[PDB]
């Protein structure tokens, strides 16, 4: 099956050499090939085909839940309990969307390292910076903020960061 | 000696009343029901049960919907040309820093 | 000797009207907690035709 | 689809099939031991078929099956890497495995637990699949722990043996030393790149440090009994022959040097670890040999050898050739496991008699394993055509032309030399001469089970190393350009090491008797090593955990500082506050002395 | 909570309305049936925890650990019908309602939402415990046991007390999601410190801690087959649970506080693993390994990264269960030679092959054999500790080294060998001890299937 996304999962097409024999002698992988498709693929055919047959006599659905945008650390109040609540839980959901773009951006690579082979260190380097620039940026976010981890945490880490990136650009031009 | 004390008894072994003894009590209908109830409730009910009940837990985790989030939001960035992690967490224009 | 078999084995509801009696219990303290049903911003929700509450 | 995972995956599914049954009649009958026989075959035959794919197109897979758990940006799931080095060692591992199941059928016959034997055989070689197969460091350990439990619970095979007993504590500690170095490799991959998988690993470390590959190097010592770490591979012959046959020579002491090879990249970047790893392996191997030319047990001597053999791989790894010591890998696995079953043969023949000393006339004794056993040797000092030519002269020419350390390519030639010594020592103290054993002859071997199964590991001796080399693609260029005198170095020092051990193995028969030396003490006390470092350390571990942890601070200091002194000093509180007679005359004078107090220093 | 809390407040009027042969029986039925109940509370959330009620709650911590306990009455109630054959109808009543007394306290413990009521209850623990330890236990040293066990454990919690109080007017509630919503750096002064040591010291007392904890193996050794799989299992984890609790309002001192304490776990767990080199008696062997382990939760706790704490939970409940099943197996062999000498009994594996199998496992599972839930945890701490120093492996690695030694050198000392000659009183196995050691074994097993659930919150 390819229920999955081609962007989302890239995968270069597939170059399969055409097979040009250069002997007289038979190959015991062909005669194999044709043997397992006669005994294994043709029955798990048939036994697949039955069963979406059957998956087809009631067919429901399920739907992926869209979460609404609310305000966020930023814009609540001091000792407001209910918007930091909100906020906070909006944050932890935007923290396991990034963790998932983190782990889809590795499966990327790895896939890619696999496929490449023996000329890997080459061809898959546009993975790599693709991996470096996500990691970085993950790592900015969600840096060493411990195992009791918050939006306010994270906004401070944040403004912290930009109070040094603005220390050292008046520094630099002033 | 410096009390009346009963000597020590021999231990009872359940093996000499009952052979087919169970180890759970010296009556032989109450060792074999508890036997049973104990072997019936804990090992089928409770292993197997909670077993497939914790295996078919729904995803109240949001794993996969975490997933999918990930996906959309990974082709709409790589579509755009925008970058797949954003710089900050929150927004600079809403952050007012003291000066 | 049914009654012999009851005022033995009486004793074996008790856990399964406990357990039914903190359902309810559970239940009834749950519908003191509604003071933003249905209000929140996340999951603020305009009512069903054939609807009054959110959630009980 | 494609028929290569799917085939891989059933061979392994195959393999883990008679586990389950168990819990049968099969496994309470006395047909067990054929049924895994048969499985194990099934299983040898459909992994011999990927292997036919993977040399027609050089096809490499791996398989992500079922996803385990996800550490927020770290993802462990269940792969399996089916690339050249899982499907050239599988069959070779299903083969051997099932000639020794067979010998074993022959040899375990009176054994009240055969089929407890051949379920343990069976979970052996599952984790050795495991740990062979997998792509991930989790599952590598897995694997790694597994075949450590296997051995260690096949080597007390015998539960009343305090020889034994102790012999598996020590090969279970020396392998936690090398689950030490494993788990720091893993801590430091896991930490600098968030990837425990061999994919993300090689593609972020383009220059691996030394603390990782010093971890691998560590986990890998502790595996294949490098020098330090050694001892535990000649005391683990107190089991069973079937297991030292299979479990150690062949398959499990060859972990180490299949991690060091799985982790070849890392390898190539550094060169402070090569070195190390070349010098620990050019130690090993001389070292091992040269306590093998005198050993007078059969199975010590066979072991001895195998520790040589994993020196020179190790060797092998550290001149950054990891293809060569793969081959050497396979060739090695083979002809050491039918020595081992020719020993074994010898020894069950003589009721359990396993001293060279009272083997001999077995030339004419035992002629089906007398030619086995003279093939065995031959493939093992590398006769020009045997299975052992394609893997030992290759390393020698490798380690001839390359910018290594003098002194370990001195010590792997005298290393080669004493291979061939101890060859001669085994042939010449077990075949040749006049007969030792006691009057009662008892020899017997046209047993078709010990005749077949030593017969299948006869043909893979000989036939096996060209088929192989000639079937494999070229992954490295080869040294075709080198001095006449150094192409033949390696058949020159075996025949000076032959021809040695040929005269000193002569003037036994000599008249003439004289005390031994120092350098013989030296080395038939296995380099007085166990002596001191298992009584040493051992001593003072054990005094220290009693003499300062028990009784001088858990028993006497920590209950001296909290409880005893504050008992003692509410104790003394205590009386000093009751010890009052009663006198009215005393606490009313008490009574004033408080009054006056109260009103003077109290505003 | 109340669907949980209810069944077990049932559980003591059945009990002492049952008949006189029939009290283990409906007591461990509904405890099976209490244990299936409790385990719906696996399904957690993924961003904020279950908030039944304003007294009540549910997380992904709380929830291993209710089902552990849960799961252990059981097992307690089985070890009790072994060695409760010969006592009256109501002391054997009075036993139970001890048992059933102590599972509702830690069940209202963990579900606890604030900090006093969670200190109330973590307290109210002591005198079920010390009073089975103080009446069904065997030996003279029982009552210096107790008196241990007790005066530790509070010398260690008032000043813990103290400081609730002081926290509560500080800052207003005790109420656990508004100090962890509030929250406010701790500065580093000599108050802060000492309030710092206060809540810190008295759950490492609980933990507990090395040179805290003689009261452990004073306690273990002396106490009833109940009571020391009670104590092990579920008691030691009340320290982690509450240091993993009351770290929130702690940081960023807990920063700086951390290294005595972190000193301490690591050379401890080096000590008393050798000490579990060289003991005679199995109980303290136990004991110490128990402590061992601990000692490493204690370490993750400290260094207090998120795959640090995903680690201590995981490890906490892999211990629980291989300490309790540990004990199981020490008692059955005491029961059947009456003695806690290691080296008296031999050949225990020629003699009773299926205990042996079981001893096997038990010793596996304890040295982190993998894929196991033990060694998931220990590895999830070691790579913690690895990225808070690079020394800390070198520790972790001695004594992984020597838990192993010592497992295995109990294990084979127990089991193999010859058969002591003398000890002719060595009946078969019963199908009681057969199913009490399955019952322990399995879930381990299920659990190393199924990760997830006992990985704590920040999963
Ligand atoms: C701290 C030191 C650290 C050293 C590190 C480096 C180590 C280097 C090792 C070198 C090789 C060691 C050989 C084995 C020594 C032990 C022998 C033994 O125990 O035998 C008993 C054992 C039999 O015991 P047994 O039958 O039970 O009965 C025992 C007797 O009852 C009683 O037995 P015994 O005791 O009467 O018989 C032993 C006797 C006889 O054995 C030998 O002679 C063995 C060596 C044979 C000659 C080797 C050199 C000659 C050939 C090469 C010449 C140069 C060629 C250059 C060109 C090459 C390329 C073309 O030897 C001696 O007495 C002394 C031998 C000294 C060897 C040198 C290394 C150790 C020196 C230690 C210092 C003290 C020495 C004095 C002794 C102690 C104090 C009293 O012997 C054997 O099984 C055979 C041993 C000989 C095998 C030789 C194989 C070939 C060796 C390499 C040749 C060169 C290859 C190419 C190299 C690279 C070229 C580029
Ligand atoms: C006595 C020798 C000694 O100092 O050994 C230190 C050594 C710890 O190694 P370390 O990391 O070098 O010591 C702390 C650093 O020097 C400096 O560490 P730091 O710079 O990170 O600052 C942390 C320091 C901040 O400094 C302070 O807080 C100083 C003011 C302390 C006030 C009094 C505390 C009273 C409660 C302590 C526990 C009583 C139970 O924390 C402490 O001083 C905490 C002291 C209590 C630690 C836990 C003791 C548990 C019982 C041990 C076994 C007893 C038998 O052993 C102990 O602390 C236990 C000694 C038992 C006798
Ligand atoms: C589950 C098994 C739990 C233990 C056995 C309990 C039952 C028992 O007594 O079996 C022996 C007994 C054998 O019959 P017997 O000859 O009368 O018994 C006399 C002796 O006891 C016979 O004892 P034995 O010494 O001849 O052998 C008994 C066996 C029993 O011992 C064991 O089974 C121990 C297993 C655990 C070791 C310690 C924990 C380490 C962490 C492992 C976590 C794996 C979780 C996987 C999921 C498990 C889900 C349940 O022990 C061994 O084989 C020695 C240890 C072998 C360790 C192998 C390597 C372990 C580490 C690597 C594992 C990798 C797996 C994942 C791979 C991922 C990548 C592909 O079994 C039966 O009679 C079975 C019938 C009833 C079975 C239950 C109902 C089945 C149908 C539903
Ligand atoms: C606060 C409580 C202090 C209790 C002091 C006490 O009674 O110590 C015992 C001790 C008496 O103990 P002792 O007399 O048994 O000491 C004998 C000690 N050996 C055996 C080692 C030689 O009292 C004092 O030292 C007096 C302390 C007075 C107050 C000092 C301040
Ligand atoms: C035979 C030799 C056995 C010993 C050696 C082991 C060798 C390997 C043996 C492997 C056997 C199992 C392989 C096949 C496993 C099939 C089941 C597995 O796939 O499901 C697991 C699930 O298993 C259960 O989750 C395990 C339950 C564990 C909890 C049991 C608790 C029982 C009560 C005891 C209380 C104990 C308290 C302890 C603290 C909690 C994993 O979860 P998942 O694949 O995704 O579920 C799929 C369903 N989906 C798709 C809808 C998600
Ligand atoms: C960092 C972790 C620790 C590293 C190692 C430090 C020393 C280890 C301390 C060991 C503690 C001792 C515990 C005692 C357990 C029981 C001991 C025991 O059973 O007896 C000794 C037992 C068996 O005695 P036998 O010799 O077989 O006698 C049989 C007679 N028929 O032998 C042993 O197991 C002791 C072995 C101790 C190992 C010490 C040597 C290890 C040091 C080498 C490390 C260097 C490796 C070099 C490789 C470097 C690669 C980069
Ligand atoms: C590219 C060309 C080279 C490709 C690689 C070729 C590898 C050739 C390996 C051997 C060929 C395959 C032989 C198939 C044997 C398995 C057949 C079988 O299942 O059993 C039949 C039959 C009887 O088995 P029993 O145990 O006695 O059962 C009796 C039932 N009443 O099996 C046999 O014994 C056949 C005899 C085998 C002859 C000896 C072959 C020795 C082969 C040496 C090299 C093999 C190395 C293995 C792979 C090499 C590459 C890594
Ligand atoms: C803190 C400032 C306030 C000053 C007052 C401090 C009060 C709190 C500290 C006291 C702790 C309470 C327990 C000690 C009370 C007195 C105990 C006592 O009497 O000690 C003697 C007592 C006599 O026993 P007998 O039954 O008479 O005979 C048998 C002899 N084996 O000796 C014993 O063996 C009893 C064992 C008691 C030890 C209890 C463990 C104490 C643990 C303390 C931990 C640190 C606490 C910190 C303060
Ligand atoms: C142990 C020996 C040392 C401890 C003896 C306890 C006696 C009290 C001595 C320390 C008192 C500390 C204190 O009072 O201040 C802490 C502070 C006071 O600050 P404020 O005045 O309110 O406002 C700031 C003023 N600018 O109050 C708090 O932080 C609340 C918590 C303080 C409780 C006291 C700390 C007790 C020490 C804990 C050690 C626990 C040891 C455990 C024993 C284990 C035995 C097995």
């Amino acid at each position: 099956p390819d229920s999955w996304d081609k962007d989302v999962y890239p995968e270069p097409p597939r170059r399969t050499p055409a097979p040009a024999p250069q002997t007289s002698l038979p190959n015991p992988v062909t005669y194999l090939t044709k043997i397992f498709d006669l005994l294994v693929d043709r029955p798990v055919t048939l036994a697949r085909e039955f069963i979406e047959q059957q998956h087809a006599k009631n067919r429901y659905y399920y739907y992926h839940r869209e979460f609404r945008r609310v305000p966020d650390i930023t814009e609540c109040e001091e000792k407001d309990i209910l918007c930091m609540f909100e906020a906070e839980m909006q944050w932890r959901r935007d923290y396991k969307v990034d963790q998932e773009i983190v782990n889809i951006i590795q499966e990327r690579l790895k896939a890619c390292q696999q496929r490449e082979g023996e000329s890997y260190r080459q061809n898959c380097a546009k993975e790599l910076e693709q991996f470096t620039q996500v990691s970085k940026a993950f790592q900015d976010r969600y840096s060493d903020l411990g195992a009791h981890y918050s939006a306010r945490k994270c906004l401070a880490k944040q403004k912290q960061r930009m109070l040094a990136e603005r220390k050292a650009a008046k520094e630099a031009a002033a | 000696i410096r009390l009346q004390e009963d000597p020590d008894p021999e231990d009872e072994n359940l093996y000499e009343k009952n052979p087919d003894s169970h180890g759970y009590d010296k009556d032989p209908i109450v060792d074999l029901w508890n036997m049973r109830v104990v072997f019936f409730f804990g090992f089928s009910i409770v292993l197997v049960l909670g077993s497939t009940f914790v295996a078919y837990l729904p995803d109240y985790r949001m794993q996969e919907w975490a997933r999918r989030e990930a996906e959309r939001l990974v082709k709409y960035r790589e579509a755009n040309g925008l970058p797949l992690m954003e710089s900050n967490c929150f927004d600079p224009n809403k952050i007012q820093l003291p000066e | 000797n049914v009654l012999q078999i009851v005022r033995d084995h009486w004793v074996h509801i008790l856990v399964p009207v406990g357990f039914v009696f903190g359902c309810y219990l559970d239940r009834r303290s749950d519908e003191k907690l509604t003071a933003f049903r249905n209000k929140s911003l996340l999951f603020k929700r305009e009512l069903r035709p054939n609807e009054e509450v959110t959630w009980k | 689809m494609n028929p290569f995972a799917s085939l891989t995956l059933t061979t392994l599914t195959i393999l883990t099939i008679p586990i389950m049954m168990s819990n049968s009649n099969i496994y309470k009958t006395n047909l067990y031991p054929n049924y895994v026989k048969t499985t194990v075959s099934y299983a040898f035959t459909l992994s011999l078929v990927p292997l036919l794919m993977f040399m027609h197109t050089g096809q490499e897979m791996i398989i992500s099956n079922w996803h385990w758990m996800t550490l927020q940006t770290v993802e462990l799931s269940l792969s399996f890497k089916m690339d050249y080095f899982s499907v050239m060692f599988i069959p070779v591992a299903l083969f051997v495995t099932w000639s020794i199941m067979e010998f074993s059928m022959w040899y375990m016959h009176s054994d009240p637990f055969i089929n407890r034997f051949f379920k343990y055989l069976l979970l052996f070689l599952i984790t050795m699949m495991i740990l062979v197969t997998a792509n991930n460091l989790f599952q590598l350990f897995i694997g790694w722990e597994g075949v450590g439990i296997m051995s260690f619970l096949l080597i007390g095979w015998w539960h009343g043996r305090t020889d034994a007993n102790t012999a598996a504590l020590q090969a279970i500690l020396y392998n936690r030393i090398g689950d030490i170095g494993f788990v720091l490799s893993m801590a430091w991959f896991l930490t600098h790149s968030n990837a425990w998988d061999l994919q993300q690993i090689f593609m972020l470390n383009n220059e691996c440090p030394n603390m990782p590959l010093i971890g691998l190097l560590l986990a890998a010592a502790g595996k294949s009994a490098q020098f330090g770490l050694h001892p535990w591979l000649p005391s683990a012959m107190e089991g069973p022959t079937p297991v030292s046959a299979l479990l150690h020579s062949s398959t499990m002491v060859v972990a180490g040097v299949f991690l060091l090879i799985r982790f070849y990249p890392l390898m190539e970047t550094n060169k402070l670890v090569q070195t190390m790893t070349l010098c620990l392996g050019a130690i090993t191997t001389l070292f091992t040999a040269l306590c093998a030319i005198t050993q007078n047990d059969i199975k010590k001597i066979v072991a001895f050898s195998t520790s040589s053999q994993l020196g020179l791989m190790m060797v092998t790894i550290g001149i950054n050739q990891p293809h060569l010591a793969f081959l050497h890998i396979c060739m090695h696995a083979f002809f050491k496991a039918m020595l081992f079953m020719c020993s074994g043969s010898i020894i069950h023949s003589l009721n359990d008699e396993q001293d060279i000393r009272k083997m001999g006339g077995l030339y004419k004794a035992m002629p089906f394993t007398t030619t086995a056993l003279i093939i065995g040797s031959l493939a093992l000092t590398g006769m020009p055509y045997l299975t052992g030519f394609y893997s030992k002269d290759l390393i020698i020419e490798a380690v001839n032309m390359s910018y290594t350390n003098a002194w370990a390519l001195l010590m792997t030639l005298i290393a080669t030399s004493l291979t061939a010594a101890y060859s001669t020592r085994i042939i010449f103290f077990a075949f040749l001469g006049k007969p030792r054993f006691p009057p009662l002859v008892l020899i017997n071997e046209n047993n078709p089970l010990l005749i077949n199964s030593i017969k299948r590991l006869l043909i893979g001796s000989i036939f096996a190393g060209f088929i192989i080399s000639n079937n494999i693609p070229p992954m490295t260029v080869p040294n075709t350009t080198m001095p006449l005198y150094m192409k033949m170095t390696a058949l020159i020092v075996t025949i000076m090491g032959f021809m040695l051990a040929l005269e000193l193995n002569n003037t036994t028969y000599y008249l003439k008797f004289k005390y031994p030396s120092q350098t013989y003490k030296f080395s038939n006390m296995l380099g007085y090593y166990p002596s001191i470092m298992h009584r040493l350390p051992t001593y003072h571990n054990l005094s220290m955990s009693q003499k300062s942890a028990s009784s001088l601070l858990d028993l006497i200091w920590l209950e001296t500082i909290l409880p005893k002194t504050t008992s003692f000093i509410q104790m003394k509180m205590s009386i000093m506050v009751s010890n009052q007679k009663g006198l009215i005359k005393l606490y009313f004078l008490s009574f004033l002395i408080t009054i006056m107090i109260s009103m003077t220093l109290f505003n | 909570m109340l669907k949980i809390i209810i069944p077990t407040t049932m559980l003591l009027p059945m009990t002492w309305m049952s008949k006189h042969n029939m009290i283990w029986i409906n007591a461990t039925v509904h405890s099976l049936l209490i244990s299936l109940i409790s385990l719906s509370l696996l399904n957690q959330l993924g961003e904020n925890s279950l908030n039944f009620s304003l007294t009540f709650f549910s997380d992904s911590l709380s929830a291993p650990l209710l089902v552990l306990t849960t799961w252990l009455l059981p097992l307690m109630l089985m070890a009790s019908q072994s060695h409760l054959s010969k006592e009256t109808t109501t002391r054997k009543k009075l036993y139970i309602t001890m048992l059933i007394l102590l599972q509702l306290f830690l069940i209202m413990t963990f579900t606890a939402t604030e900090l006093i009521l969670f200190y109330i209850l973590f307290e109210a623990t002591l005198v079920p415990t010390l009073i089975i330890i103080t009446r069904w236990g065997n030996q003279t040293e029982r009552l210096n046991a107790g008196l241990y066990f007790l005066f530790y454990t509070l010398a260690g919690s008032l000043p813990l007390l103290v400081a609730l109080v002081y926290i509560q007017n500080t800052t207003g509630s005790l109420n656990f999601l508004i100090i962890h919503y509030w929250s406010h750096p701790l500065s580093n002064s000599w108050s802060n410190i000492f309030m710092w040591l206060a809540c810190i010291m008295a759950f490492m007392v609980k933990m507990p801690l090395y040179g805290l904890h003689l009261w452990l193996p004073k306690a273990h050794v002396e106490a009833p087959i109940a009571g020391s799989m009670v104590l092990a299992a579920v008691l030691l984890k009340l320290g982690g649970y509450g240091m993993m609790r009351i770290t929130t309002i702690l940081n960023p001192l807990t920063n700086y506080m951390a290294y005595p304490f972190l000193m301490l776990s690591m050379w401890g767990m080096i000590m008393t693993s050798s000490i579990c080199l060289r003991q005679t008696d199995l109980k303290s062997l136990i004991a110490y390994s128990s402590v061992s382990h601990m000692a490493l939760v204690i370490v993750a706790i400290m260094i207090q990264t998120p795959w640090s704490f995903m680690g201590a939970t995981a490890l906490m409940i892999a211990h629980g269960l291989t300490s309790s099943m540990l004990f199981c197996l020490a008692n059955t062999n005491y029961e059947r030679v009456h003695s806690r000498t290691m080296i008296l009994a031999r050949g225990l594996q020629t003699l009773l092959p299926l205990m042996a199998t079981w001893w096997l496992v038990a010793s596996l599972t304890n040295l982190a054999l993998p894929p196991s839930i033990n060694l998931i945890g220990e590895l999830f701490i070691i790579t913690a500790s690895f990225s808070w120093s690079n020394i800390t492996i070198i520790l972790m690695g001695m004594n992984m080294m020597i838990t192993a030694l010592y497992s295995l050198y109990m294990l084979i000392t127990t089991q193999r060998g010859k058969y002591t000659h003398h000890i002719n009183n060595i009946k078969p196995s019963f199908t009681r001890e057969n199913a009490l050691m399955a019952l322990h074994i399995l879930p381990l097993l299920l659990l190393t299937l199924n990760p997830k659930m006992i990985l704590g919150p920040l999963y």
